[PDB]
DNA sequence: AAGTACTTGA
RNA sequence: CCAGGA
DNA sequence: TCAAGTACTTTTTCCGGTC
């Protein structure tokens, strides 16, 4: 069915940026701990909490 | 306070030595140390003390 | 950048 | 530190 | 004695590289 509205449609130059979900997503539930403080390690990289 | 903090105790005679859990070594590979700064600074205190002790 | 704390000259 | 993200 | 100078203190949201 026709839309009651008319859509502004045409080509536009879009860029793909360096931020992708899969390089961001992270989850932890017990993992590596620091030596000194005996607390969870830092960063996604290190499987930190 | 006569029990917990006499002013004479602001001056150090007998220095407490913290145990390894406070100053752990970063034990890289097998035969390689990696001693904490506190372990180094303590040896500096030890060394300074022996010089003075022998001197007097 | 804005304070306490202490020191210095009139 | 350096570079970046909300 | 009391203005003005001095020292020295203090902070600032959360989340890769190359060293």
């Amino acid at each position: 069915k026709k839309l009651m509205a008319q859509i502004f449609f045409g080509p536009t130059y879009y860029q793909r940026l360096r931020h992708m979900v899969d390089d961001k997503i992270h989850a932890r539930a017990r993992g590596p701990m620091q030596v000194l403080t005996r607390q969870p390690v830092e960063g996604r990289s290190r499987d930190g909490g | 306070n006569e029990v917990f903090s006499r002013p004479e105790w602001m001056i150090l005679t007998c220095l407490p030595v913290p145990p390894p859990p406070v100053r752990p070594s970063i034990s890289f590979n097998e035969s390689q140390r990696g001693e904490d700064d506190l372990t180094f600074k303590l040896a500096d205190i030890l060394k300074a003390n022996i010089s003075l002790e022998t001197l007097e």
